[PDB]
C-alpha cells in the first residue's frame, strides 16, 4: 500500500544543490500527500439505512480537516516563504542552507520524523477505517471503534510542538 | 564583564569622571557614527603631550564625548523606536490602566482563577484574557502578542 | 455591557433622536451610520458594529398614533438608525390600554435585540411623565421589564413636565406614572420643563420656541451624564458601579442634573466646582439636605490640582448636606472628544441625590389631592372608566407616592438608620 | 472535464449567452471565438479547443416557437457558440407535449457533443420554473437525460420566480417542474427574482428594467460558482468534489447564494467572511438551520490569516446551524483572473445548504392549493385536458413537494436518523 518510489534528473550545476539524499525527502511526503489524496477521494467519489451518512460526514469531515491542514498549513505557508528567501540568493552555500532548512522543517510539521508510533499511528489506524468503511457499500461496531480511536487522537494530542493546535479544534 | 576595578583607580582620578568613562564605553559597545574618532584622538594626542596631568581637561574631554553619544541614544530610541507608546502599554497592562479589559477578564474568568493553581490553568487564563481581549471588543491589529499571563 | 433605549411617546421619541443625533457627531459616524475619513473610544456600548462599519444604535421607537415619527423618519439619519423596529391619548388610561394589545410584538423587537447583544446590561428609557400617549404606555411596558427581565436595571430619563402649569387630567398622569416608577424602577434621572425654560431665558431670549431649544439642553445632559462609559479607561467603566454611588437606597432612586458652563458656547478644577455647586446651574426648580454628590469634569484638567480642589471644595461648605448615610462628593474625570469644538475647554456636570426633588413631587400630588377632591377631570371617559371603575389605582399610588415623599423627610432626619 | 450547458427556453437562453459571453471576457476569447490577442487559464472545461481558430464554447440552445433566439443569432459573438446546434405555449403541458415529439432530434444533438468531446461530467440547464416554454420542456429533458446517462449528474441553475405574484398557471407549472427536479435532478442551485430585485433596488436605482440588468447578477453567481472548476488550482477541480459536502441527502439537494461586495464595482478574510454571513448579501428571499456551509474567495488572499479567520467566525457565530449533520463551514480560494478589473481585490460568494428555500417552496404550493381548490385556472385547453385528463399528475407533484417540505423540516428535527 506504500510504495511508488519516484526520482529525477538533475543536471551537474544543480546536482550540489538537490543532492541524492534530498530526493527521499521529498518522496516521503509524496507517499504520505498520495493517502491523503486517496482517503478523501474515496469517501468522496460516491453518492439503520441511512445512519451510514451519519457516520460518512462524521469520517469525511475529519479527513478533509486532516487534508486542509497539511496543504495549505504547512505545504503552503513555508513554500510562500522559501520562494521569497530563494529569490534574494547570494551565495553557493546559503542557497544549500536556505533549502535544507525547508525540507528539515516541512519533515518536522508534518509529523513523519519522531512520535511515530506515539501520535502519527493513530492518524494511520483510522485512516484504516477510511479503507474499511470504503470498501462495504458491524456499522454498530464501528462507530465504538470511531468515537473511541477519535478521543484517543484528541486526547493524545492534547499535549500541545505549539503549531497541532491549528488541527487541534477537531 | 565591563565594570570599574575601585582598588585600581588612581587617587588623583575622581570616581565620577571614570563612571563618565564607564558610560561613554558600554555605550559605543551596545552612535551618530560621525566621525569624530581621529579629532577626540588629536584631542587625547594633544593631552598626551601635556607634561603635567589637569583634571578638569580630564573631565573637559570625556564629558564631551559623553554628551555626544548621550545625545544621539535619546534620538534613537525616542524617535525611531517611540517610548511614550511604550510606556503607556507598560501602565495599561502592569498598572490597570485598562479598565474595561481588566474588570471584563475579573469577571469572565472568576471561577477559574478562584481554583486552586495547577500545570493546566497557565493556557486557561491565556484564552481568557485573550476572550477579556476582544469581549471589549476596541482591538486593533498586533497590540496582543507582546502580553501574557503566567 | 451593551445597553437599549427604549424611547417612547412623541416627546420621548424627540429626545431620543436628539440624544442618537449627537452621538453620531460626538463619536466618528455620519448620518448614514458608516465611519468618516477624520474619524480610540468604547463605541460598542452604546452603538451595534455590523459587518461594514455601520455602527447602527439599539434604539427601540415605539410609536402610539404617530404624527412625529413619520417626521423622524423623512430625515438625513434615518438610514443610522435602522434596526427596522419602528411598531404603529391623551390619557394614561388610553397609553395604557393601548400598549396592551400590541405588547407582544413590541417585546419580540424587545427580545430580538436582546438576542442581538452578547450581554445585556440595562435599559434606558426616554420616559415622558404625564405625556399622554408616553405616560402609561411606558409604566405598562416598566412593570412588564422588570418581570421577564429581573435580574436586569431598568433607568428611566423622565422629563417631569412642570410648565407652570395644557393637560387637565396631567397630575392624575403623573401620578399613576410615579407609583409605577418607585416600585419597577431601579433608577431615574429627573428633568423640569420649567427649570429649563428658566435657564433658556437666562441663558438666551427664548421663550417662545421652549421645546425646540430645551430639547438640546437635554440632549447635552443626556450625552455627558454617559460620556465616562462610552469612552475607555477605568473610570467607572459599567453602568451599576456608578449607578450603586448615586442611588444609596431602594426608594430613593431620583437624581437631579447640573452643568458648569450652561452657556457652554482656560478654568480649573477649584472653579468648576464651585462654579456647580451654585444653584444658577442647577436644572432643577425644615432641614433640607443632599444624600450623595458625584460629579464627572471633562477636559484639560490637571491631575495634581484635584486634591487641593477636593479639600477646598470641602472648606468652602457650598453644598451642605446631612444625610444618613457617610457619604462624601467624588470627583471624577473623563476625556473631551475630538472634531467637535472644544469651546469652555474645561467643562463638567453632576449627578446627586437630593431631598428637595420631594417638593417637586409634592407640587403634583397637591394639584392631584385638590383636583381629586373637586373630581373636576375623573375624565369619565368609557376607556377611563372600564379600565378604573373603581378608581382605586390612584389612591394607591397616592398612598406609595406618600410613603416616598415621607422616607425623603426622614432621609433628612438623623434617623433613617431606622424605617423611613 | 468538459461540460455541455442545456440552456433552454427564452429566459434560459438570455442567462446562459450571457454566462457564456461573461466567461469569453473572463478567459482569453474574442467574439469570434477566436483567442484574445492579449492572450494560465485552463478554457478546455468549458470551450472546445481546436486549431481551427473558434474555440466553440459546449453550449446546446434549444428554440420553441423562437423570438429571441434569433436575437441570440445576431450578435458579434454568433461566431462564437457554433456548434451549429439550435433546433426549431405558457403552459407547462404544452411545452413537455412540444419537447416530446422533437426529443429524438434534440437527443441527437446531444448525443453528437457527448461523441466529440472526450469525456463529458455532466448537462448543466439553464432551466426556468415556471417558464412557459422552458418549464414542461426542461422537465420532460431532464427525466430523459438520467434514463439515457444512468452514471452522470445533472444540475439546474434554476431561477425560481418570485415576482411577488404575468402568469396565472404559474403555481401549476412551477409544481410540476419541482416534482420532476425532485426526482430527476442530482442538484439544483436555487435564485430569486425578487430577491435579486431587492437587490437591485438596494444597490441601483433600477426598477422598472428588472430582468435586463438582473441578468448581470445571475451571472455574476453563475461564473463565480464554477471559478474553482475554471482555473487550475490544489483542490475543487471537479464539480462534483465541489458540490459534495454541501448535500448531504438526496432529497434536499437546494443551494443558496450569496455575494460579499454586491457592489463589486484592501478587505481581509476575517471582513469578507463576516460581511457573507449577514442577510443583505444574501439572494433568497420553529427553529430554521443551515444544513451544510461553503465559501470560496477569488483575490489578493494572504493565506497565514485564514486560521485565524476561521477561528473568527467560529467565535462570532453569525451563521446558525443545527443540523443532523456534523458538518462544518469550508474555506476555499481561487485566483482572480487577469486582464478584467481586479476592482474589490478580495471578492467572494457562498453556497449553503439552508432549510429557509422550504419556505419558498411552500409559498408556491400555497398559491397552487389556493387555485386548485378555486379551480379558476385549471386551463381547460385541449392541450392541457388532453394531455392530463385526471390531472393527477398534479397531486403526485403535490405529495412529493410535501414530502419535500416535511423533509426539510425533518432536516430541522434532532431526528433526521428517522425517515423524513
Amino acid at each position: 500500500l506504500d510504495g511508488l518510489t519516484l526520482s529525477y534528473k538533475v543536471p551537474w550545476p544543480v546536482d550540489i544543490v538537490i543532492s541524492l539524499e534530498c530526493q527521499k525527502i521529498y518522496n516521503q511526503v509524496f507517499l504520505l500527500l498520495l493517502q491523503i489524496k486517496w482517503a478523501k477521494y474515496s469517501l468522496d467519489v460516491l453518492l439503520q439505512i441511512h445512519r451510514m451518512f451519519l457516520l460518512r460526514v462524521k469520517l469525511m469531515h475529519f479527513v478533509n480537516s486532516l487534508h486542509n491542514y497539511i496543504m495549505t498549513r504547512i505545504l503552503h505557508s513555508t513554500g510562500l516563504e522559501f520562494q521569497h528567501q530563494v529569490e534574494e540568493a547570494k551565495d553557493l552555500d546559503q542557497l544549500i542552507k536556505i533549502h535544507y532548512r525547508y525540507l528539515s522543517t516541512i519533515h518536522d510539521r508534518c509529523l513523519l520524523r519522531e512520535k511515530v508510533s506515539f501520535v502519527k499511528e493513530a492518524i494511520m489506524k483510522v485512516l484504516n477505517l477510511a479503507l474499511m468503511f470504503a470498501d462495504g457499500w458491524s456499522i454498530e461496531k464501528m462507530e465504538s471503534d470511531f468515537k473511541n480511536c477519535h478521543m484517543f487522537l484528541v486526547t493524545i494530542l492534547n499535549k500541545a510542538f505549539p503549531h497541532l493546535e491549528s488541527l487541534a479544534l477537531s | 564583564q565591563f565594570s570599574l576595578r575601585v582598588e585600581i583607580l588612581p587617587s588623583y582620578i575622581p570616581v565620577r569622571v571614570a563612571e563618565k568613562i564607564l558610560f561613554v564605553g558600554e555605550s559605543v559597545q551596545m552612535s551618530i557614527l560621525k566621525n569624530q574618532e581621529d579629532t577626540f584622538a588629536a584631542e587625547l594626542h594633544r593631552l598626551k603631550q601635556q607634561p603635567l596631568f589637569s583634571l578638569v581637561d580630564f573631565e573637559q574631554v570625556v564629558d564631551r564625548i559623553r554628551s555626544t553619544v548621550a545625545e544621539h541614544l535619546w534620538k534613537l530610541m525616542v524617535e525611531e523606536s517611540d517610548l511614550l507608546g511604550q510606556l503607556k502599554i507598560i501602565k495599561d497592562f502592569y498598572l490597570l490602566g485598562r479598565g474595561e479589559l481588566f474588570q471584563a477578564f475579573i469577571d469572565t474568568a472568576q471561577h477559574m482563577l478562584k481554583t486552586p493553581p495547577t500545570a493546566v490553568t497557565e493556557h486557561d487564563v491565556n484564552v481568557a484574557f485573550q476572550q477579556s481581549a476582544h469581549k471589549v471588543l476596541l482591538d486593533d491589529d498586533n497590540l496582543l502578542p507582546l502580553l501574557h499571563l503566567t | 455591557r451593551e445597553i437599549i433605549t427604549l424611547q417612547l411617546g412623541q416627546c420621548g421619541n424627540q429626545i431620543g433622536f436628539e440624544f442618537w443625533k449627537q452621538l453620531c457627531a460626538e463619536h466618528g459616524i455620519s448620518p448614514e451610520g458608516i465611519v468618516e475619513e477624520f474619524a480610540t473610544d468604547r463605541k460598542d456600548v452604546f452603538f451595534y458594529q455590523a459587518d461594514d462599519e455601520h455602527y447602527i444604535p439599539r434604539a427601540v421607537l415605539l410609536d402610539l398614533e404617530p404624527r412625529v415619527i413619520h417626521s423622524i423618519l423623512n430625515s438625513p439619519y434615518a438610514k443610522l438608525y435602522n434596526p427596522e423596529n419602528i411598531y404603529l391619548g391623551n390619557n394614561w388610561a388610553s397609553g395604557f390600554s393601548q400598549g396592551e394589545k400590541i405588547h407582544e410584538d413590541i417585546f419580540d423587537i424587545i427580545d430580538r435585540e436582546a438576542d442581538g447583544s452578547d450581554s445585556l446590561e440595562g435599559f434606558v428609557l426616554c420616559h415622558s411623565i404625564a405625556g399622554g400617549t408616553g405616560s402609561g404606555l411606558g409604566s405598562y411596558l416598566l412593570e412588564r421589564l422588570n418581570d421577564r427581565y429581573p435580574k436586569k436595571l431598568v433607568q428611566t430619563y423622565s422629563v417631569f413636565p412642570n410648565q407652570d402649569e395644557d393637560v387637565v387630567v396631567q397630575p392624575y398622569n403623573s401620578l399613576l406614572t410615579l407609583k409605577r416608577l418607585t416600585q419597577n424602577a431601579d433608577c431615574v434621572v429627573v428633568l423640569d420643563n420649567t427649570a429649563l425654560n428658566r435657564i433658556a431665558t437666562d441663558r438666551l431670549h427664548i421663550q417662545n420656541p421652549s421645546f425646540s431649544q430645551i430639547n438640546q439642553l437635554v440632549s447635552t445632559i443626556m450625552s455627558a451624564s454617559t460620556t465616562t462609559l462610552r469612552y475607555p479607561g477605568y473610570m467607572n467603566n459599567d453602568l451599576i458601579g456608578l449607578i450603586a454611588s448615586l442611588i444609596p437606597t431602594p426608594r430613593l432612586h431620583f437624581l437631579m442634573t447640573g452643568y458648569t458652563p450652561l452657556t457652554t458656547d482656560k478654568t480649573t478644577v477649584l472653579d468648576v466646582m464651585r462654579r456647580l455647586l451654585q444653584p444658577k446651574n442647577v436644572m432643577v426648580s425644615t432641614n433640607h439636605c443632599y444624600i450623595a454628590i458625584l460629579n464627572i469634569i471633562q477636559g484639560e484638567v490637571d491631575p495634581t490640582q484635584v486634591h487641593k480642589s477636593l479639600q477646598r471644595i470641602r472648606e468652602r461648605k457650598l453644598a451642605n448636606f446631612i444625610p444618613w448615610g457617610p457619604a462624601s462628593i467624588q470627583v471624577a474625570l473623563s476625556r473631551k472628544s475630538p472634531y467637535l469644538p472644544s469651546a469652555h475647554r474645561v467643562s463638567g456636570l453632576m449627578m446627586a441625590n437630593h431631598t428637595s426633588i420631594s417638593s417637586l413631587f409634592e407640587r403634583t400630588c397637591r394639584q392631584y389631592d385638590k383636583l381629586r377632591k373637586r373630581e373636576a377631570f375623573l375624565e369619565q371617559f368609557r376607556k377611563e372608566d372600564m379600565f378604573k371603575d373603581n378608581f382605586d389605582e390612584m389612591d394607591t399610588s397616592r398612598e406609595i407616592v406618600q410613603q416616598l415623599i415621607d422616607e425623603y423627610h426622614a432621609a433628612t432626619r438623623p434617623d433613617y438608620i431606622s424605617w423611613g
